[PDB]
RNA sequence: CCUGCGCCCGCCGCCCGCCCCGACCCACGUUAGGGGCGCUUGCGCCCCCAAGGGCCCGUGCCAUUGGCUAAGCCGGUCCG
RNA sequence: GUAAGCAGAACUGGCGAUGCGGGAUGAACCGGAAGCCGGGUUACGGUGCCCAACUGCGCGCUAACCUAGAACCCACAAAGG
RNA sequence: GGCCGGUACCCGCGCGCCGAAAGGCGUGCCCCUCGGGGCACUGCGCUGCAACGCCCUGCGGGCUCUCCAUCCGACCCGUC
């Protein structure tokens, strides 16, 4: 913790995957579902409401010489009471993704 | 034994809905879930238990007192200046306060807190090796 | 704030015939949710009782009672016909609260907790604040004493607004009464 | 039921005095989002309906077994922290393996085994006993019922837990000791600094 | 209010009053004046197969960028991408093209006099007074770049010779640099502990919600 | 017991892979009660609602060249 | 006809020929009828987990030492205490 | 704040000036009469919105092909 190493400033909040926008029957894909940590409600997530995020996963092999990837996406609106939102990616999360942890920025800020 | 009791007169701080962090003296009971609360900047009214938390400063007053004698009462036990100096009373204040810093505000805080940890450092080594 | 309930009075008459080309003036007090239902419960009541149907009817007015003080508390009575699952009852039911709307939505609830009754069921024959010292219930009577004092056996902890909840707290809550 | 979004590597519950089924679903829910939680003193879970309806229940579920082989249909399990772990797989879909990686990151343990007891103890205020229960309605232990079903490790973890409890009243005497030097400490800086820190005064408490 | 402005906008007086067709009344007489046939090439070089359509010239004239209320000449902004992102700066003005400029200074915090997209900063209810400092030198062919050829790679050779060299930014943006901020320093010392402030750079700690914290 | 050309163990010079971005915090116990500090060991004082708190250079391009270095803090490592 | 997931009739609609959302599963029950896509909002049905939605805000009733009770059709229980 | 759209017509630009620019600037008649507001004479033409990036034989870009994983769906067809 002290005399650490790693990223020294944390200009975005963790979030969680948590599954896709879904009845009880059928999946859709094209938005996916995000718990943004410290949100609780639905006026909250109003002000991510655009503010964009980032899948970054990392393969197997090396390209650009990184293994690093990243898909990007943007809160587009609440899903529930409960802080949950709607995030639009470029190209559709892969199933494996929800459960792991995604970065949300503030770039499109005010 | 019980320390807090819904009576007639009692202050109790308002814990839940729009209206929180308000005072409100209990001026009479409804029934057994709802009261009557007053207070000097909101009319009479009923609200319940579940969203009152009852505080620890009553006032002698009448039953549904007239708001003029209420007030009196009010300044005559010190009710708000008695709950800002209560513990708990001061800390819903202070955390509106942190609620309100800034980021430069911040930035002095965490400077002014940085040079206090070293010296609570310094000084509990100091007394810790002089305790021998 | 809103009110579930409100009470209305609703005056109407027969069509003018060109026999008795002036009709007789059916007031009532009725209670219902908004104006189209109260003038709904209205016709009910005189289809049954005064023998005049809406289409052989006419509305006069519908205007909506407000309470006096709503900030002053008062007993009040309600004398309410229902049906049961096999038949027809009457009964008396007391309230405590600031305003006849509340005590009477607390009378449906209240209704529809201890009896399965539905609002559909409920005919309320007659309310008045029945002021103390005439109270006939426990329930009420009881909380007829200054120097009333009691606990809170029962208070939800809970963030005073969403934003603070949390899955998990290191401490223990510190509940007491 | 939502989730946490606590980013810790590890999550310990206190489970003592909370609610099978609630405490359950509570932990379902954090597994399927992904956090790995540890349940420890499993042995202490409150649940309501008296003893004997728990009884009458578990003896129940005894009834259920496959005619032809009975090795092969339900494996009715007697130690606490199986018992939540059966109950948590009921509420996760354990036949895909989105489920079975979901209880992957389940560990239930009787007590509080070590590495366990040098980490503070997180309890679910959505399940605890004396929020979720009315005060005069019959419940009982997990702990209590499965001694009464077969689980015969009642008394070993009894002894084990008096010794933990015992081996951290000496630890929490000998912090109490710390922070009231600790406090003396604070006041040591605090009249020392002066003007230098009446910022903090505002916001401090 | 949008709606009264669009309303005074559409009004037909007015819009004469803005299209200014009067002291159109005064060059060509008492009345508008003609058009004519301009455009007399008649030497076309090639003759396409397809139907012939000319370039645009955009008669279109959009909006400035319109700038947040809560940015006023001398706030101290936060960073958000790039590679200084959480560096602390001041914000000088907003440029012509529509980017905001901003400077570290760069004595403290080596962020240069740069240009900055409003998108990924944020305003800090801090204001530094900046009055004497002169900023009209800037402009946007001052960032103008130039990009040269295509025709160099970098290579491993190349990767640190342009290092161990300097041919890089040119010694007027250095001398520049000097200027601004010997002109803002003297200025952000009368505030207390700004120097240190700048110095920092903004981080997310733990328990910290964006949408609860002010700025 | 651990392969006579096989392997094990220690050191440091490092390349990679994986995790992560402060991936910091040990009371039991009841909740119609409890907690901390003092002395009649019973009585006082103060506090209890939520960790919603504490702690921590927390501030350096995961971090420029150098030099010195109190006290303190942390990491590795020896020993007990 | 004792009754029948029984036989024969009347008005209407559905299934057959029909997907789709809900009723766990069901040809005809509830919503609803359809080109392929993006966005928003809904019907029926729900918001503890499975499972997207609140362990949301209120008031009562129930304690089941019988598998307490928990969905229009519906998958039942009575007379009586 | 989301999704779509970016112009031959609705908008818009030029035929005057000031203004980096949003834009401001004329005359005459009605209204309040402060602030200013309303109305008006109206003509020729032209009329596909922009700024800046990344990469360009690359460990690049993307593929409707192949294998595999994961979430959702999903009973085996012809037939009486
Ligand atoms: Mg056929
Ligand atoms: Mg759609
Ligand atoms: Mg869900």
């Amino acid at each position: 913790v002290k005399g650490r190493t790693g990223q020294r400033v944390r200009l975005y909040v963790r979030g969680t995957i948590l599954g896709y926008k879904r009845s009880k029957s059928n999946q859709y894909e094209t938005a996916s579902l995000v718990q943004i940590e410290g949100v609780n409600t639905r006026e909250d997530v109003a002000w991510y409401g655009g503010k964009r995020m980032a899948y970054v996963y990392k393969a197997k092999t090396k390209s650009n010489g990184t293994h690093y990837r990243c898909i990007w996406g943007k809160v587009s609106r609440p899903h529930g009471n409960t802080g949950v939102v709607r995030a639009k990616f470029t190209s559709n999360l892969p199933a494996e993704a929800m459960g792991k942890k995604v970065r949300v920025f503030m770039y499109p800020s005010s | 034994p019980f320390k807090r009791f819904v009576e007639i007169g009692r202050v109790a701080l308002v814990n839940y809905g729009k209206d929180y962090g308000r005072l409100v003296v209990i001026v009479d009971v409804v029934d057994q879930n709802r009261a009557l609360v007053d207070a000097p900047d909101m009319v009479r009214c009923q609200m319940n238990f579940k969203r009152l938390s009852l505080t620890d400063i009553k006032i002698d007053i009448k039953r549904i007192p007239k708001k003029a004698t209420l007030i009196k009462a009010m300044e005559e036990a010190d009710v708000k200046t008695k709950w800002e100096n209560s513990s708990w009373g001061k800390k819903l204040i202070v955390q509106k306060k942190r609620a309100a810093l800034n980021d430069f505000d911040r930035f002095k805080v965490m400077l002014a807190k940085i040079k206090r940890g070293g010296a609570i450092r310094q000084e509990l080594a100091k007394l810790k090796k002089e305790v021998a | 704030v809103a009110f579930r309930f409100h009470q209305y009075q609703v005056v109407g008459r027969a069509l003018p015939t060109p026999g008795d080309e002036q009709p007789k003036i059916y007031r009532m007090k009725l209670w219902a949710t908004n104006e189209v239902r109260a003038k709904s419960k209205f016709w009910y009541f005189l289809r049954k009782l005064k023998k005049v149907k809406k289409s052989n009817g006419q509305m006069l007015a519908i205007n909506e009672i407000f309470e006096k003080n709503p900030t002053t508390i008062k007993n009040y009575g309600i004398w309410l016909r229902y049906q049961s699952r096999t038949g027809y009852h009457n009964m008396y039911k007391e309230y405590r609260d600031t305003t006849l709307n509340g005590a009477v939505e607390q009378m449906y609830t209240e209704m529809a907790s201890r009896h399965r009754v539905r609002s559909p069921c409920i005919q309320i024959i007659k309310t008045a604040t029945v002021n103390f010292k005439l109270c006939k219930r426990d329930n009420t009577k009881q909380f007829h004493n200054s120097k009333i004092k009691f606990p809170l056996v029962y208070q939800k902890v809970r963030p005073p607004t969403r934003k603070l909840k949390t899955t998990y707290k290191a401490t223990r809550p510190n509940l007491f009464m | 039921v939502s989730g946490s979004g606590v980013c810790a590597k590890r999550v310990v519950v206190d489970a003592r005095h909370h609610m099978l089924g609630r405490l359950a679903s509570i932990v379902a829910k954090e597994l399927l989002n992904g956090q790995r939680v540890v349940v420890v003193r499993c042995e202490e879970i409150c649940m309501s309906g008296g003893l004997v309806r728990q009884k009458m229940k578990y003896l129940r579920f005894l009834r259920k077994r496959m005619n032809t082989k009975p090795s092969h249909g339900p494996i009715h399990f007697r130690a606490p922290a199986k018992i939540l772990w059966r109950t948590i797989r009921g509420m996760i879909p354990h036949k895909t393996a989105r489920g079975e990686a979901a209880l992957a990151r389940l560990k239930a343990y009787e007590g509080v085994p070590p590495p366990y007891d040098r980490t503070k103890r997180m309890v679910i205020p959505d399940a605890l006993k004396v929020l979720r229960l009315q005060p005069g309605h019959r419940y009982c232990l997990l702990g209590q019922l499965s001694k009464e079903v077969g689980w015969n490790y009642a008394d070993t973890i009894r002894e084990l837990e008096e010794k933990r409890k015992e081996k951290a009243k000496v630890s929490y005497d000998r912090r109490k000791q710390l922070a009231k030097l600790r406090v003396k400490a604070e006041k040591a800086a605090e009249e020392k600094l002066g003007t230098q820190l009446e910022i903090l005064a505002p916001i401090k408490y | 209010s949008k709606m009264a402005l669009g309303i005074k906008r559409a009004s037909r007086s007015h819009t004469y009053h803005r299209r200014g067709l009067w002291a159109i009344k005064a060059k060509h007489g008492g009345a508008l004046p003609k058009a004519e046939k301009p455009a007399a090439v008649a030497e076309p070089k090639f003759y396409p197969a397809d139907d012939v359509k000319p370039r645009t010239v955009s008669t279109r004239k959009p909006h400035p960028t319109k700038l947040r209320s809560t940015i006023t000449p001398g706030t101290v902004l936060i960073l958000l991408a790039g590679r200084y992102m959480g560096k602390r700066v001041v914000f000088l003005k907003q440029l012509q093209s529509g980017l905001l400029l901003i400077t570290g200074p760069f004595k403290i915090n080596g962020v240069p006099i740069r240009r900055v997209n409003q998108a990924y900063v944020i305003a800090t209810s801090t204001k530094v007074d900046i009055s004497k400092v002169n900023v009209q030198k800037f402009d946007d062919k001052y960032f103008a770049r130039e990009k040269k050829t295509r025709a160099k790679k970098t290579e491993g050779e190349l990767f640190e010779s342009d290092k161990e060299a300097t041919k890089n930014l040119p010694d007027f943006k250095k001398d520049d640099q000097k200027v601004i901020d010997a002109e803002l320093i003297k200025a952000i010392d009368a505030v207390p502990d700004l120097k240190n402030y700048l110095g920092a750079r903004f981080s997310l700690r733990d328990g910290d919600k964006p949408h609860e914290m002010t700025f």
